Parts: structure tokens; C-alpha cells; sequence
RNA sequence: AAGUGUCUAAGGGCGCAUGGUGGAUGCCUUGGCAUCGAGAGCCGAUGAAGGACGUGGGAGGCUGCGAUAUGCCUCGG
RNA sequence: AAUAUAUAGGGUGCGGGAGGGAACGCGGGGAAGUGAAACAUCUCAGUACCCGUAGGAGGAGAAAACAAUUGUGAUUCCGCA
RNA sequence: UAGACGGUGAGAGCCCGGUACGCGAAAACCCGGCACCUGCCUAGUAUCAAUUCCCGAGUAGCAGCGGGCCCGUGGAAUCCGCUGUGAAUCCGCCGGGACCACCCGGUAAGCCUAAAUACUCCUCGAUGACCGAUAGCGGAUUAGUACCGUGAGGGAAUGGUGAAAAGUACCCCGGGAGGGGAGUGAAAGAGUACCUGAAACCGUGUGCCUACAAUCCGUCAGAGCCUCCUUUUCCUCUCCGGAGGAGGGUGGUGAUGGCGUGCCUUUUGAAGAAUGAGCCUGCGAGUCAGGGACAUGUCGCAAGGUUAACCCGUGUGGGGUAGCCGCAGCGAAAGCGAGUCUGAAUAGGGCGACCCACACGCGCAUACGCGCGUGUGAAUAGUGGCGUGUUCUGGACCCGAA
RNA sequence: GGGAUGAGCUGUGGGUAGGGGUGAAAGGCCAAUCAAACUCCGUGAUAGCUGGUUCUCCCCGAAAUGCAUUUAGGUGCAGC
RNA sequence: AUGCCGUGGUGUAAAGCGUGGCAGUGAGACGGCGGGGGAUAAGCUCCGUACGUCGAAAGGGAAACAGCCCAGAUCGCCGGC
RNA sequence: CGCGGCACAUCCACCUUGUGGUGGGUGUGGGUAGGGGAGCGUCCCUCAUUCAGCGAAGCCACCGGGUGACCGGUGGUGGAGGGUGGGGGAGUGAGAAUGCAGGCAUGAGUAGCGACAAGGCAAGUGAGAACCUUGCCCGCCGAAAGACCAAGGGUUCCUGGGCCAGGCCAGUCCGCCCAGGGUGAGUCGGGACCUAAGGCGAGGCCGACAGGCGUAGUCGAUGGACAACGGGUUGAUAUUC
RNA sequence: UACUAAAAACACAGGUCCGUGCGAAGUCGCAAGACGAUGUAUACGGACUGACGCCUGCCCGGUGCUGGAAGGUUAAGAGG
RNA sequence: AAAUUCCUUGUCGGGUAAGUUCCGACCUGCACGAAUGGCGUAACGACUUCUCAACUGUCUCAACCAUAGACUCGGCGAAAUUGCACUACGAGUAAAGAUGCUCGUUACGCGCGGCAGGACGAAAAGACCCCGGGACCUUCACUACAACUUGGUAUUGAUGU
RNA sequence: UCUGAUCGUAUUGGGCAUCUAACCUCGAACCCUGAAUCGGGUUUAGGGACAGUGCCUGGCGGGUAGUUUAACUGGGGCGGUUGCCUCCUAAAAUGUAACGGAGGCGCCCAAAGGUUCCCUCAACCUGGACGGCAAUCAGGUGGCGAGUGUAAAUGCACAAGGGAGCUUGACUGCGAGACUUACAAGUCAAGCAGGGACGAAAGUCGGGAUUAGUGAUCCGGCACCCCCGAGUGGAAGGGGUG
């Protein structure tokens, strides 16, 4: 009767300004030590979401 | 998925939230005044959107995108520092 | 003497003709499902809903009826 | 009356009730299956079911309410948000 | 102002019952006008001071264990119930999302309150791009009957003669049923077992094959008989016919030879000694609601487009701008804004701007194209409706567990 | 074949009813079924498994491989 | 030796890549060539190969025969190689 | 390869020189799950048109037709709703679910025909008799295959009448069907008298409510109380008349 | 153990152990109220064993029951 | 050496002719044992197990007779089952075991009575195994609850110490 | 005035005792019952502020209730294993499984890092008292057998080994562009800016010679940045970075 939208997808994917989605990486918030500021910067940036889940994702948010 | 931990739970939280008080303004390109006002005359929140150009019921701000030449003062809120530049440079004037 | 050599249907098979059983398709409905609009939206210790019993000129059921018993009285069409 | 008032009880008389009613409503009660590819939290649901108790509709109601300075001024119901 | 349906011997405006339309109420009853009846009121308004009193009591609030509120005890507001403690009467109290202050709104702890709204067992009227007797409710027929079950409960199947009964008088077989001859009827190919009367199935008659031969039971070659049929020697009996025969050609049978391991499901792999099907008939499984969502084809408009609810109106037409998507994005947000963010700066980098076959003026360049204004017409768009395919939630392709 | 004056058999009328009853106990008996009876309701329940899915034509044309799985008889992305 | 990455010519209706929509497969078997487990084994089993075929491919031949050999059926022909 | 006919992409030339088609040439055309595109048929609605009791639909046979899903025509039966075309809309196409409802087959005129008590004969009824009837023999239980009550069944008793169906066959007869008749109580067994086990259970206690237990009182027999015995009769009833 | 098993299973008498001082414990019930019982420690309830005869040995460390409460630990509440 | 013992028919001896069983004895008790009771016990038992006299068709070794069936005749008239049919065999091939396939051999069509080797024969969606799902059950498994139980507060006081 | 002790005094509770007054009493008597052993009441006798009952809280708790109790697996089970790293099997790019062969890791280092500068060991032979072929010393041979923090490979003599001085780059803000890969995730990164250690300079350094030494998400905590702050100002709480 109405749609919904995975909640979880909300909170985790943001859609731009143009038909592109998101990810927030951070495997950066439980240990740091051993992982160095080098791969801080790898993971530091909101990356775009692969073509090879893009298809589905979509979906998820609407 | 139908094996493995899905996408969502795997990503982290995206960061960040959201305001309840955030109080969005509407956008009028000054460009699209240009083009839309050549005669200047007059300009206001009433005849913007008698035109359509805009939403009503909500304060608008103006762009600095676009060649203004028409001279002509506009009856608008929170002009940005590029939008007086040219509304000066044209010769009209900004309200509040 | 040697050789060639048709034919038979106790009963089956195939195909036609002519018939039976059965009651499907076709058209139909004294019957139904779902809906819009308008009433009524209650009955009952004054003995209700619903029932047995019993009643008809002649077996029995339904219907209507209640020892005044497929009906009685009154005003109406 | 029991014991003294007196009361419970008893007696007389006058009103009302119980039970039915397909659905709808209110107040109160209250599961599992299922989903979560297991599963308790959660959901399915305050559903199914039950009890009370009405009505023709009911319930709710006339601000110790909203907003946060344009201010509105009882309730209910539909559509947006 | 009657062409709404229907009935009447085959399809009816004018044959009928009816409709349109217009009449029609003793008695009862709902609403409604009037009278009686009933009932409130011998004014508290204006002004001022605030010393006095009141303004809902085992209540609110607080603490504790819970419900419910987007809100699962979390920092947890307000509302509700339970248990102990237990306030005030306007310089008060509650609330405004722990909380304090200021500000603001409002005065709880008593009661009643129509409208908009929800539902149709049941009673008239009406419709239907709904079935038409294995469907529709199970119930068109003795229906919640018969029947099953101690019981709660479960829960069947059976419609059609013909317009009319005109129901085959009479006669003949026969114990009767049943049949036959007559006869009614347009028709008996309309006889209570009754419109049409399918298929499986049983059976009679008949053309062909078959008792020395092994194969999913056929196909292709293919002999010779039989049915039918054209041309023709010919039967000349010929103003008749195709008798017969040759030859030719449809439709059967098919001697005899070659060839060939049944369908489906599921499987690496099947004809199966792997499963399911006795045969026929009927029924039976991917559909629908939602201004859902992504993509698509096509059709309206054109920086727009579109209305929902609701109103008016009669065939579903016109209104109705509240709202949605697009229109500028980035950023956690403030805030900034064709840039913005991180950041000391940003040189860099993330999201998004603007891609020229190019002229005028002009920096750059031998030529090749970069750029600011105007332009050789330079690059351009969503939105709404109807289908398609998919998908979410709805039993969701369908049947079946314990 | 055993008991057959006893812990007996039997009729009549009565009570115990479901996660409960009863039981000289066997996990049997409770309307032919009991390691939790029957009918209805929620119910059109569910099932990573089986089974069935109805008419045709034309073009093109797979895999049984990897990665991960409370996973190896399923599913997801990738490959074709 | 093969095999692989990349470049420059040549040849081939065309395959490929990126981008969207809708599915399947996600148990594989055998044979040829190289390998491990096993005994120098198995119609065994786990891998590899731009090796094929069957699977999803009818036909010929191997007596019959899914997997080997040849050979990839549009349809018809009482025509040839 | 040859000789001929269809089809999809592509090349070429024309019609709008790809709307979509027309003419020619090359190459292509095995195919499951599965993707794409175009199609066949049935029912209903709308519009236009149109045949039809001078015989529609459905059904049967026959002759032909298309590349396919299929069609047209002719003839017969039957007797009232369908064809052509553009559109809309589907409970839309059955070959299987140990599928369902109905009907009919093979097995098959096979097995079975219901205690190890036993029937036989004559005459007669009758269209018809081993099975009913009347006679006469034989045989069997006889602490049950006899005669009576309850419970239960609820007209199955009798008379008359029928023999389509039922009875494990026939079957004039029957516990099958139809019509009609038949059950007589002061004393037999019950209520008019109480009562046990036990149930209801106002009042009342407890319990959120529904409700649960239980006193009084009242019900509840197989028990206790209470007056009858024999004989005869009708087709049937009997301690009843 | 109807409907495959009647026994070397079950059960009783007897023998031990534990509990209860009476609207008792236990059980059925949410409570009321019943049973137990119109009885009450030579009675009643529960468990093991199973006439009779001979006998019934050692260990309290673990896990349970019962008694104590030095000491430790120990929630809410009071207090804060 | 047993209801208790796998190695085991443990070893010795009677019983038999011959005894993996039985009876008796040693103990080298994989594993006896004291109230989940040990060791004996007359009588008892539709119990289990061994031996013996007598008799017997249980066998040696089968045979005859009768009866209700089977068979025929007449009548009524089912069923499970059922992919089709004009349903041979051998050696082979094949999803490994072939009526249906290849090559061979053999048989007149049909039909009645018997047998029961086959048609993975029929009846049953394997009653053993495995996987998935569910029920039930036990417990030093986990998490909750009823019940019994501890403390405080209220119902709830006074006087004293 | 660490105020032991302590007069009594405000408070408070506990404990104890006593008392009767709520309350209980299937303990007695009488009565509405002449129809009652239930019930209710009056009076009396006895228990007693206990108990019980409601709230809150701790504890015991298979008596009862809902579920779980893994998978691979040469059927299952028992047994053994499960992530990461290194070699082989591996068929000469990479990749490549098995309950197929062999071994480690769930650490270590403020020096074993970085920088500048310097050196080349082992094994062997000769000689040599304590002292032996087996510490140490010289000479000669010896271009790598030693060594590599740690299993193994690969590489290291130009040395990545060894020795020494000064030091903390065992940094901050970025990082074009690639490999690898289904995805997440991993790996490398010249070079830029700040600021600084080393170094005469040129230059190197964004940890260990490289490959293992670890673990996504949610929730929660610590420090800091006013980022927001439910009327407002604050606060709580939230947000951002490590």
C-alpha cells in the first residue's frame, strides 16, 4: 500500500546531488593503534558505491 | 544476502545529524532574474512567484550566478556578498 | 511319380453403416454473489427471538395459524 | 430481636432488572503460529478470543491545550506533512 | 412528459401486465404548525481600597515497581493504574521534552453535550462490460434436511417435455413391466426413465487382413482384393447406359521387407527393472488494491507539470494550490553559496559547474582551440496519465506436513 | 488351558477432563488413534524439501567455476 | 617447447568494453594430455588446460550404446560428389 | 554441391530512397532452464456493418485451405442466438499434482454367497415354486436354538392387498412397500411419600469480572414403604376388560 | 501393555528411614473451602526394599538434608 | 565363569556313546556384593532351562477313508490393482540384473485346471540409516516465572527498660 | 584543643519486656434459623501490635513454560581440524582444491628504529702457559658456508649482517596514479606544505629486510573542538577529532 525505506541504508548511504550513493568507510573506530596514519587516510573520505552493488542498493533505499 | 553479514551492518554508521531547527531558504539565480527581469522595474518574493521561479511561503536568497545588467532592486532576504556585488554593479539595490 | 497352386474363421484386428447406456457442450432461470441511494436500526416480566405439540372435507411436509386454531372482529383499498 | 437505645434482619406495598439481538463502538482482560533464514528482547498485536456494558450510532469534549511572538482559541473524521 | 425490463405459440412502443406522468388515506404511527400544559426571572450593572475569605484533598507533586505515548529505561517530558510519605487557594498551581532562572500560555483533581463519523441481520426500489445448475452462499430440488458422529460439530448430490397435457383412447403380444400397430401433436429424432444427447464403454451387421510367427504395437516402401469414379476398345441393344474389360484416379484394408528402446517429472546420466497417470467428461494453479519504488515504450505540457480530500452536477464532467516531485549543491551542523569542505594555506583532493562545425572585438597560437560580451542558432527537461517487465507489503502461482 | 467366597465378577445411578484426570506403573487408557485425546477459531499458517503449472511461431543462447556463509541438497556478489 | 602481458602491420558482418532492465547456473560425468591421494587399482575421487563432446545435438559408424571417431539437420526433392 | 519455397540480421537500389514496405545479392537459421519480438483461438462489452425459423449456436460426417497456434465450405441432426472489422476488458487454452466430483471399463461372469443342526415326500396355491402354504416322515438345542421382565428399539404386532426396487439368487410369502385396525389397571413396575452416594443450590463466604465451594430447602433408585390371586375370551392386548 | 509380549515385571504382608503436636504436613485450589479425618504419633503422609532364616562391614572428602552463627561476603531500605 | 565372563565351548569330574547347553568344584571376578540388598529357603508357578520311565504318525515314511471347500452345472454378482499390447528364451549391450535393444535358437491360434521362479510383483510417499522441521523428556546447560522463603515500610499502639 | 572516657541533654533507631486498643481465633455460650455443625452478629474467655494480607527488594527454584544444543565430514559417529603467515603439490605470468606433504604466529624492540661515519664474519691450517680441536691472540687460505629478533622462503658481500657518535620521521595536514579483488577489506606510492632530528653537503626518514603478530558493525567510556542546544539565556544530552 505505501513503500519503505531500510532504515539502515538511511543512516548509512547519502544520496549526492546526482545519481550517485556514498559510503562512509571507517574501520577506524575500535583499534588504532597497530593501523598507522597511512591507512587512516586510506579509509579517511565517503567513497562511491561499487557498480557491482549499486543495482541493488537502489532498491534498498527506495 | 543469504551467508554473510549484509552491507548494512558491515558499513558503520554514517556520520553526522540532523537539525530540527533548520530553517531552509529557497534559491533565486540571479541569472535567471536577468533573463527573466531584463526590463528590471520591479522585483519581489509575490512577483517571483507569479512567475513561478520559486517556492512560496518560505524566504529566498539569491545567487551570484549569472550577468546581471538589468537595474532593478530586489525585495528579497539574505542576498549573498556576490549578489550585492552585482546588484550594485547593475545599480539597484538589496532589501531584508 | 514330381512340381506350380486358390480356398476355411472357432474368434480377433482395422474401417464404415445403424442403435443403446451415459448425460458433457450450447441457449435458458421460479434462484443467487457484490454494490449505490432512501427508511428502520431494536425485541422482551404486557412473557420476545426461536421451537415441540396441535388445528384443514379427504395420509404427510413447507407456509399461515393457536382450542375462537390455512382463522374471528372493526375501519379502509 | 439477640441487649437498653439501636441496628442487622423480618413484614407490607410500589417501581426497575435478568434474556435475545448479523454487524458497528466503548472500558477491562489476553496467547501462539509466523517473521527475525536459529532465537528469548521485538514483531505478528494490543490482533484472534473472552468478560462487562450500552447506544442508534457510541466514545471523546468546551483548554491547568498548541505554537514561541503571524499568533490561534471545544471535540470528532478524511487527505497532506 | 409512455422506446425501462418482462410476458404473450419465433426478436413487440402501439396484444397484456406496466413505465413516464398524474391521482389516492377511515384507523395507527415518525417528523412538523398552533393551543393548553410546563418552567426561569421583583437587575445587579457602573467605581474604588484589598486588611478578610473562597476558587474541586488523603488529591496533585515527589520516591518506588509498570503500561502506553516515534520513545524498548535510556539524560526520559507529559498521560494512566498500584503501594507508603503527602502541598497550595492567585505574591497560588500546572505546562511549554531531565533540570534551574526569566518569559509566555492556561487554571486540574464534578457533571451533560447534537453535527461531520463507523456498520446493515433485517424492509421497499434500482443497477451490474458477475456466474447460469461440478460455477453462484453449501442450500434454484423436502438444506443447514437426509446422512456421519455419544457430542461439541462436520455436512452431501438431484433443475429443463411440448406454447398448451393435447399424458399414446382403441387393437394386438405379454403374468405384469415393457413393446408394437393405429392416433394426438409442427415435431414422438418431444413419452415422466422426457430439448440438444458429446466421449470413454457395451453391442449388432458389413468391405479387407489374420491359425509357422515374436520387437512401444508406428512410419516409409509396397503386392493383390473390395467400395467409388473419369477417359477408352467395346457391349451399337447407340436419340438410352457406362454392363463388362483394359488403363487411369479418390478413400479403406494392408500380404511381405527396411527402420525404430513410450509421454512427463526429477536427474551428471533414463524407454526403464527410478517415480506419478486405469479411460472419458468438467473444474483446477503466476492474478489484483496502492496518486508504492527503480528502469522502459508511448501519449499531453514546456521550467513547468500535477492534484488528493471535499464541493456542485445525472451518463463521471467542471471546480478545488493545501501538498508532492523538478527548480543548486557541498557540508555532521552552524553557516557559507557556483563554489563548498577538511585544513595554518590549501599547491592537492572529495561532491557538483559548462560540451562547441565557430564569426564580431580581443590576449594567447605559424597552424591546431582556450577565454570575456554579442552572436554565425551554439547545448537542452522534467512532470503527469495509460500498458509492458521487475519488485515491497498484502494468503500471494497453486496443493500438502507433524 | 488359569481363577472360580474373594485383592471377586456383573447391572443400575453418580463423580474425576487435557501439559490435566486415572493408573497393583505397561508410558497404557481416556469413544477403534495418546511421550499430552476430539471439534471449531486465529488459518488461506509455516516448511533452506518433494510435487504440478494449461496454445503456437521466429531469432539468439548458458553453467555446475571462484570468493563468503549456524554454510556445502540454499542463497548473495562476480564469471558465462 | 608451450603458455601469458604489451606494442606495430595484415585478415575476419562483430566479436569486445562501459552503462541499465529481466533470468538461469551456483551437485557435474566421461574421454585426450599433464598431476596428488590410493597398491604401478578401480565405470574411484580432489585439481589444471582458450582441449572436445554429451549435458542442451539429431544423423553415420563402433552389433546394439548419451560422453570415443566423423559429422553441427531451416523445409521439400523417386538428383549427384 | 545441385533444383525449388519461407524467415531473421546485413549490403545495395526504389515507395515517406529504415513510418513501414518494394526488387536483387552475401552470410546466417540444433537447442533445455532462460531473455527478446511478433502471433492463434474462446467468452463478454462498445461502435460500425451484417446473415438468420426460407433454420443461428452447439454437435456428427465429408471435401478442401494456411508456415503455425487453426480456418473456410458442403451435407445431416437440432431448433435461437451469432458472423466480418477497429477497440476495451479476462475466473481465458489441461497431459499427468498416488488431484477433486460424475460416468464407464480390465481383472470377471472369477472369487464370495455368511458355523460341522439336515432335510425329504405327497397334494394344493400359482403364468412361474427345492426356499411361502397345508398334511406326513426324518433330524437338532432342550440350565438353551424354550417361555417371561428391564434397558433399548419406537409400529417392526394383526387383517387385507401388491411383488418395479431391497433380502447376498428365484421368491405368489415376509421383520421390504401401501391402506386400515389393535396397547383398557385403586392392587403388577414408576409419580401421588421420604431418602443415601451425588447435582442445582436464593441467603451467605471468597474471588478483578465471568465465576468456585457449600447450608437451609428441594431433587435424585437398582434400595425402603405400599392392597390380588386363579380361570376364560379376541386376529392381536391381560394379575388391566 | 483392549488391538502381537501376563513374565525373571508390578503389587501386598513384613522390615527400615524421614516429616507432622492438629481448621497439622502433604495434595487439590489464586483465595475461600474441602480431602487427609468425624482420625490424631502403637495414627497419618512420603521414599527404598519385598515372607521366613543367617546377616546388613569401613570412609562425611564431593553433592543434598538437618542444627549452629565466630568471622567474611551479601540487595532493597534508612542515612545520604 | 553365574540373568553378572569378551578373551571362552575357561579348567577338572559325573551324567551322554557323542554335551558350545545343564548339574557339581577351584578362582586366572576384563564387570559380584550388601536396603539400586547379599546368601539359603519347604510349599508354589498356564514362567525360563536341562535330564528320565510310559505312550504316541513329531520323524524314519509316508499311506487310506469321511466332511465343509476347491472342480462342474444353474442363479446373484464384488474388489484391491490397472502407462499402452498379438506380452518367448539364451549369450550380450545398457543407469551395471532387459519380454520390449543387437546377433542367434526355438514355438499352430485360442482356451480350462494346478504350481508360484520372474514382471525390483500388489497393498504402505522406508517402520533401519542420513539431512532439514516439529513434539516429548532429563539435567551441575542459559534466560524468566508460579510456589515455599528472608528483610524493610504500611495496615500498627502505649508504657517502660 | 588528635577530645579516650563521660555528666546528663536535642534527635533517632534497635533490642527487650510489659500492657490492651486495632487485628486474628473451624476457641466457647446466646440470638434473626421453633428448617441449619455453613455463614453474620452480641457478650464472654484467650492469642497479639506478632502473624497474615498489599508494595519494594535479595535469595532457593527442571515443579511448570518457550528455544538453543553448529558445520565440514570419502554415510554417520568417535577422533582431529577451522583465522593469519611461509614453502611444495602448482603443470615455468598470476591464480589453483582435498581429513594431501612440512613448520610458525594471537609476540618482541626506546633500542634491534631513523640518520651520518666505519668494518666483513664463519668454517679451515700454523703457532700459542693457565686452556682442552671446543672463549681469547697473530699470521695464511677463504668473495659468502656464518649471520638475518622470531618458522620458511626470497634476497642481502654494493652488504639489509657487525660496531660507534648524535637523535625520535615509532610525525602533522595531503597524496596524483596503480596492483589485487564479487563486495567489504588489504597493499605500494613518487611528490607537495608545515615543522624538525641527522648530515659539511647533496640527500634519507610518514618504523622494524620485506611477507604473519590480529577482529568489521552497533552500543558505551576518556581528553579536546561552543558544532547543535525543544520559548529564551544556560544546562543536560547529542554531534565532530584522536
Amino acid at each position: 500500500p505505501k513503500a519503505k525505506t531500510h532504515s539502515g541504508a538511511s543512516k548509512r548511504f547519502r544520496r549526492t546531488g546526482t545519481g550517485k550513493i556514498v559510503r562512509q568507510k571507517a574501520n577506524r573506530r575500535h583499534l588504532l593503534e597497530h593501523k598507522p596514519s597511512t591507512r587512516t587516510r586510506r579509509l579517511d573520505g565517503r567513497t562511491v558505491v561499487a557498480a557491482n552493488d549499486t543495482k541493488r542498493v537502489t532498491s534498498l533505499l527506495n | 544476502e543469504g551467508g554473510q553479514m549484509p552491507i548494512h551492518m558491515r558499513l558503520p554508521k554514517l556520520k553526522g545529524f540532523r537539525n530540527r531547527f533548520r530553517t531552509e531558504y529557497e534559491i533565486v539565480n540571479v541569472g535567471d532574474i536577468n533573463r527573466l527581469f531584463p526590463q528590471g522595474g520591479a522585483v519581489g518574493v509575490d512577483d517571483l512567484v507569479a512567475k513561478g521561479a520559486v517556492r512560496k511561503n518560505a524566504l529566498v536568497k539569491v545567487l551570484g550566478d549569472g550577468k546581471l545588467t538589468a537595474k532593478v532592486d530586489v525585495s528579497a532576504h539574505k542576498f549573498s556578498g556576490s549578489a550585492r556585488a552585482k546588484i550594485t554593479a547593475a545599480g539597484g539595490s538589496a532589501t531584508e
